[PDB]
């Protein structure tokens, strides 16, 4: 847990001086933008059970996956799926919210790239699911918000590749 | 000018010569094999 | 049997293929490549 | 250490009558050493790189190759 | 099919086909039935054409069934009767298209890997499969052991 | 890249029969419409360019596609319309010739819903241009054959859509 | 692979309509500011390694990644680094005469999206590269251009990241 | 562009513009205002040049515009003017950029393609571009008409 | 395709530690039955061609798998395939010198899954061809290498079915 | 020989000689005494060795023997037993060069085609070096076998 | 390593690795008892090796320690001993590897790039690593410095 | 001719011929005995043909013949039919061969740029050859009117 006022608080404390003045322009770019990441994180968890459907009925639907032989054949592994493409989306709702991926790098990439390959979990269908998951989120927030969840969508998928 | 490489003497080794006469049945019928 | 690699959704391979054409046709490439980088048809203890 | 790239690449400045819809869709393996010489020719040619995979070991791996 | 020879031999040069090609098509199907006539001669006369040319194979190389060899008497001889027989079917799949590749990709393309993989020697088809279409020229006709008589060399010059 | 004299071979090989009674009468079936073919393939081979100037002038002319901005506007694409055009005129008549759509699996339709996806090509547009390029050569070559030709073109149609 | 020139000839053209005086006054104003493009053109081809052996000296060079554990220590990795910010400089540059950020696209922002997640290198290294690369070059050729070169580099940094 | 050509003869040799090759960039960018005002020249003279090479290509050939011709009746002449109304646009582009760089992309690469699929004859478009340029360099000054027929002749030369 | 020795030297630099005491007895474990494999590499090299004799005449000879209408009925079918179990051999005995099953997964098993499903190759087939390979291995290096060749060849299995 | 592997896999890349590669060269010349003691009771023994493994090859593989196959005759199996004391010499050349090279270049890569040519069976003398190397290493000592041994090896692995 | 040096060799020749290279692993797995000592010494003289070295390099080029050059100030310093220690941690990552596998990946592939890049010549690097490479020869014994020296002295033609 | 790529098409592949084109060859010689008929009855009315094919050109197109014109004069029609005279014998050349391959490497290949120098136009040469196959099929029956007016297409669909 790292927020971008309490990021700058730690890289300032570090050095043990006060705030100068490129801290502050970190600051009130971020108190700026602060009204806008309110509006995306309403009308996310009202379509969270939306965004989790139109991304997985584009991208994973009738493919190889939900086919018997590759792993979302059963039901419990469709459960432990639409588990984890929920659990994305609301670790990266956070993100969005503080302005760091330091949620991100704590609670989500821990453990996660070891216990895929722990698991055959291919990797590389569910590097897509989360890039066919950001173009829903862009579009259902509007792409001011939609430049948004693009840095930290992206940031699973550099720590899960 | 006759001879530079020539081990000319087989002598022993050979010879049988038994030899057979072979017949003729139908390739279709399972002489082939087919497992399980 | 086409290009395995990158899915490409349709295809009608028919993959019992007892006789494909497609054998022939992939064959003469393979036995150009040869007669033109080596030169001439490579001996048989020796194509990679 | 080979890459799996795909690519899609137009064609430039000539109409050519034969097939060539491999030539708009090479999604080859490339090896490491040669893939930025490789990459460039694409990168001039207009064409768009769509992926690419690591179909090898691991990255990271600092000895091995 | 002598249908499918013609279409890759005009799609290599990005070509609608040529008519005096579609003439060879032409006097394909106008000579459709005779090669049906062709082959259930073959088909009908396969214990005759088979136990007796290879025992003129066994007659010409009689090292195949002495021991030591490739063949023996109980039913290794009786399976290279089948793996005869296969070839035999390979032809009139072969005549009735009125082309080379029902031969081709079924029992050519790779037959020397697997017969050294196998054991047996690839010439010796070949000197058998010459004493199978021997006869098979003398059982049907002079007229049609000509142009069916193109595709028997074929296989003789595939082994070897 | 199966023909219909090739097909029965291809079933009575995996039956591990020799040429049966039923395939010689499914052979001479082929046989008889194939005088049927060879006097229609030679009209098609005659009027290439006389067909593929009606299709588009059908469908395609006069609409937001030739105007700037349209994907077929400039040239160096128009050229590309009608040759990208022509191999589906000129594979139709290769498989009339045949009597079997498993040339057009393995030559044509094998990569076109994902190339098109990504040029920028509309699949919207060029449906309709193979529809209307089936309706001038249905009087072309009369309504025999023109039923035979007719089931390749939205076989092409079915799986580019 | 296009400049500022035929972008404005490209923008008019996929409209439709001839150099209307928008265009003109667009066309012009590349003219204007067309000459100092050159003049810092040149300082930086002179320090295009005095940049790139200073760039790497804010942020790199005694990190995370010189103590053992990251990205540089494997002499052909901190090689293909440097190799890999000096074609940042020379591309820049061609951007900066072209005047344009669309010749960045078609030879550097396509594929090096998707290699650097591959290749598990981290992006966020990088973009803290390039913003200390546009530190010391608006420093060498000066403040005015440095807002120029201070465009391109962007587009690589909002590219990238 | 010259632009555009001096940096990709530049990329492929992984180098930097030489000083012979930045001076060249310099003096083009600089006569930039000169090359603006011989294109609108023309496009503020546009639409008495269609119109009078309209009457200058029918005159020379009338077998376009006779019944059977390929642009007969009061819409279908309305198109062929309205192609040569692109050929202004073309050339307008070409004369700013200073090179046929905008003419190959957008203009000429398909054209013997396209009006052999559309039954104009390329010939009868290479005079009606030849009577465009005609009228055009009586309307320009003495040193452009070299300069900006250049990019005419080349409509020309690669037309037919 | 890096050995075991390669391997703790990778788990070694990256740490920032030096060639520790921990390092040698897993080097030495090495150097310990590393005698034994240059004992079993040659002999596998003496019947290189003659397990080939032997993994067909036990499970795939006379069987019904050959007999027409199976998949392994063609020459060019039959051929392809000793080739492709000679070549798990070989990389095997690779494997049997590296220690490691590093040499398997850049070579062999990168894109061997979706060649046996999209060309109709049977996977069980395969895993009673490679397992019954396994025990004719036994009795010509003895009996503790064998269980040794049994690590990778159940890797090949493991990464096969 | 042991330099000829080396001097051009290090030539290829254009560098100097790595010093693992000199470990292969020191690695040896160590062992060119021991290399050449073997070679001397090799050939020593020469006469005793095909005399004896030509012998009872033929109660292992009694086909060649008899009529119909090659070797019929005393005519021609002195003729066969030229291809053992061939590749007996091919034997020890390789065990004092110190690798694999100098049997590879003069008796291996054309006998696939040499062979085939003859018409003689290609895998009836990989039976024969497997009875060379039988009657070779019941011959010499104990410590020896698993060095000339393995030279025997190679030219079984690379005929069948 | 020596081990992984041979399979990519065998891989290229597509068979089997030779009898030739055969005796080099198992030259190599009798010597593995023999290439710890090596590395356990170094553990024990790496604050001995690195601390001589350097000033046995700043008697030989003292244009570093003059103001201007590379390494000029204490904590400019830290860096000469601390990439001397870096390739002292580099040969006991390949003394018991047998060759130059991890002295090239992690040390020589892009070694002109980079002290050219941070302006340091590579000709005062090889310089102080041929005075730690005669020190090491010295602490180690004969039979050691014999092979292991030959081994040390790679870096030096490789870096310059 | 057919036999002379049939060659080509089985040597760059280093084969032998296949026996589907040994039907090609075979059919093509017997059909030698009437082609040579159809070129005996060209050449035997050529100058019924080229006069002919001059006044159906002429009153097509006026404006060659008409000064101001490229053909224009009474000896520059002489040579003018001359030069549609050239393509009278290669169509025979053509007949005789059942080919393309004369026509192509005699009267196609650089035919644009012949007549760009010379600067006659290229449909309007293209125009008397559509002329003068219209009287040549008229001088023929039904079964080569097809077999000649190919030849005849071919040298229409390149020029034009
Ligand atoms: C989904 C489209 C892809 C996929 C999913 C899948 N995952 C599992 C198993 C687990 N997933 C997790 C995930 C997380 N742990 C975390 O801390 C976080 C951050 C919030 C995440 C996302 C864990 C711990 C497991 C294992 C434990 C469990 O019981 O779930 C499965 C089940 C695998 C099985 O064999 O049952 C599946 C199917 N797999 C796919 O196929 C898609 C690519
Ligand atoms: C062996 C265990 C097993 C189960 C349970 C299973 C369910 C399953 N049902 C699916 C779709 C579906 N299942 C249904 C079925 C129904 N909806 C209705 O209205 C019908 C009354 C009802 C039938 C009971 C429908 C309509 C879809 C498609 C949903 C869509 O495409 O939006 C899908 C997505 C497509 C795919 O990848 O397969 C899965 C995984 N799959 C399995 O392998
Ligand atoms: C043999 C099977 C097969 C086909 C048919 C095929 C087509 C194909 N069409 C292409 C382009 C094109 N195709 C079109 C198509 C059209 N224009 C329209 O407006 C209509 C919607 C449509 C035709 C009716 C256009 C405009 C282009 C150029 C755009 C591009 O570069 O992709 C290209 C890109 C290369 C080029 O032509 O420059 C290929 C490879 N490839 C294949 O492998
Ligand atoms: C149509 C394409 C095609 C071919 C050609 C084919 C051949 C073929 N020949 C075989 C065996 C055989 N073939 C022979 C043949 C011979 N030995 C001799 O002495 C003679 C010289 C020679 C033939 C005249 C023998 C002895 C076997 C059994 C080998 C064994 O069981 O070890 C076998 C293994 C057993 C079987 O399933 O029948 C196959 C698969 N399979 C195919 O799908
Ligand atoms: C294990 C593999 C490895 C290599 C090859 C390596 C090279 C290397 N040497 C460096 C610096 C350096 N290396 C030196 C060493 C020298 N310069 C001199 O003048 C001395 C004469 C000479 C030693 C012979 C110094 C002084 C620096 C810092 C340069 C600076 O701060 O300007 C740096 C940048 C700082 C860092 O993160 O370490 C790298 C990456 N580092 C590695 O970890
Ligand atoms: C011209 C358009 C273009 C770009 C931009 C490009 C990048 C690129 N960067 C690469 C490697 C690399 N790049 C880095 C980069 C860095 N190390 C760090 O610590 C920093 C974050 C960063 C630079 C200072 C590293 C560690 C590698 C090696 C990773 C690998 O081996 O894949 C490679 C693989 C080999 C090569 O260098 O050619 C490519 C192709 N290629 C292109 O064609
Ligand atoms: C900027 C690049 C560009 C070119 C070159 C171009 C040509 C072009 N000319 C067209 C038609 C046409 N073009 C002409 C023009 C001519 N025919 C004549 O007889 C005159 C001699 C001649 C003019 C010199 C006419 C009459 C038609 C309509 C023909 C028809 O509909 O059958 C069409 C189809 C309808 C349309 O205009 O959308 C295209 C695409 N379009 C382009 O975007
Ligand atoms: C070096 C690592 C490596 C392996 C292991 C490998 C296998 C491999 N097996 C293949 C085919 C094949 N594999 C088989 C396999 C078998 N047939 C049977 O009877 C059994 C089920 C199985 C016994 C092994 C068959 C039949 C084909 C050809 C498919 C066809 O007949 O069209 C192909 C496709 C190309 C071809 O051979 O035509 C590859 C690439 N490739 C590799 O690069
Ligand atoms: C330097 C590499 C090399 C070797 C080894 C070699 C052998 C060789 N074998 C020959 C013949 C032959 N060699 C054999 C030998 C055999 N056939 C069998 O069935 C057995 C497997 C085997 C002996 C036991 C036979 C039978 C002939 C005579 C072939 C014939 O008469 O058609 C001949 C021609 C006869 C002569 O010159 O005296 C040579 C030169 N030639 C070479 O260039
Ligand atoms: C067999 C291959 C072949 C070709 C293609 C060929 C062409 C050919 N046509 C020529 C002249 C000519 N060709 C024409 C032809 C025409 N004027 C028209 O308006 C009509 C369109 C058209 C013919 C119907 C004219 C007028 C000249 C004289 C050009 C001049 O003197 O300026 C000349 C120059 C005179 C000479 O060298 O004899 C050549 C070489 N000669 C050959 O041997």
């Amino acid at each position: 847990m790292q927020d971008a006022i309490t990021s700058v608080i730690n890289s300032s404390d570090v050095q043990g001086k006060y705030l100068d003045a490129s801290a502050i322009q970190k600051l009130k770019a971020y108190f700026a933008t602060g009204e806008l990441r309110v509006r995306a994180a309403t009308t996310i968890s009202a379509n969270a059970a939306n965004i989790v459907k139109e991304a997985v009925a584009k991208s994973l639907l009738y493919s190889d996956i939900t086919r018997p032989g590759g792993n979302m054949y059963t039901t419990r592994r469709y459960a432990a799926c639409i588990r984890d493409l929920d659990y994305y989306l609301r670790y990266a709702t956070y993100a969005m919210l503080a302005g760091d991926p330091s949620i991100l790098d704590e609670r989500v990439l821990n453990g996660l790239k070891e216990t895929y390959n722990s698991l055959g979990v291919p990797i590389g269908a569910t590097v897509q699911a989360i890039q066919a998951m950001k173009e829903v989120t862009a579009g259902l927030v509007g792409a001011d918000a939609g430049k948004e969840m693009g840095i930290y969508f992206d940031y699973i998928c550099s720590g899960l590749s | 000018r006759f001879v530079p490489q020539e081990k000319q003497p087989k002598a022993g080794d050979p010879a049988n010569f038994l030899a057979m006469a072979k017949q003729v049945s139908r390739p279709a019928n399972t002489v082939t094999r087919v497992a399980l | 049997g086409g290009y395995i690699s990158s899915k490409f959704s349709n295809k009608g391979g028919n993959s019992g293929a007892s006789v494909k054409f497609s054998e022939s046709s992939t064959q003469k490439v393979i036995r150009a490549a040869y007669l033109q980088v080596f030169g001439r048809e490579l001996y048989s203890g020796q194509r990679q | 250490r080979s890459f799996k790239v795909t690519a899609c690449v137009p064609s430039q400045t000539r109409i050519r009558t034969q097939r060539e819809l491999q030539n708009t869709y090479f999604t080859k393996l490339v090896p490491y050493d040669n893939w930025f010489r490789e990459q460039q020719r694409i990168m001039k040619m207009g064409g768009k790189i769509v992926k690419v995979e690591l179909a090898t070991g691991k990255p990271g791996t600092n000895t091995g190759l | 099919s002598i249908v499918t020879k013609s279409i890759v031999n005009a799609d290599a040069e990005a070509r609608y086909l040529s008519p005096g090609e579609l003439d060879r098509i032409k006097s394909f199907v106008t000579s459709g039935e005779r090669r049906v006539r062709i082959a259930e001669t073959m088909t009908g006369a396969r214990e005759r054409i088979i136990k007796e040319a290879g025992n003129q194979l066994f007659q010409k190389r009689p090292d195949v069934v002495s021991p030591g060899g490739n063949a023996y008497g109980e039913e290794m001889t009786a399976t290279c009767l089948r793996d005869l027989d296969y070839y035999l079917r390979l032809i009139t799949y072969g005549i009735v298209a009125g082309d080379v590749t029902p031969i081709e990709e079924i029992g050519v393309v790779g037959v020397r890997e697997m017969y050294k993989s196998l054991g047996t020697p690839i010439e010796a088809v070949a000197e058998g499969v010459r004493a199978m279409k021997s006869v098979a020229t003398s059982l049907l006709s002079g007229e049609d052991a000509a142009e069916a008589g193109a595709y028997f060399d074929y296989l003789i010059g595939a082994m070897s």
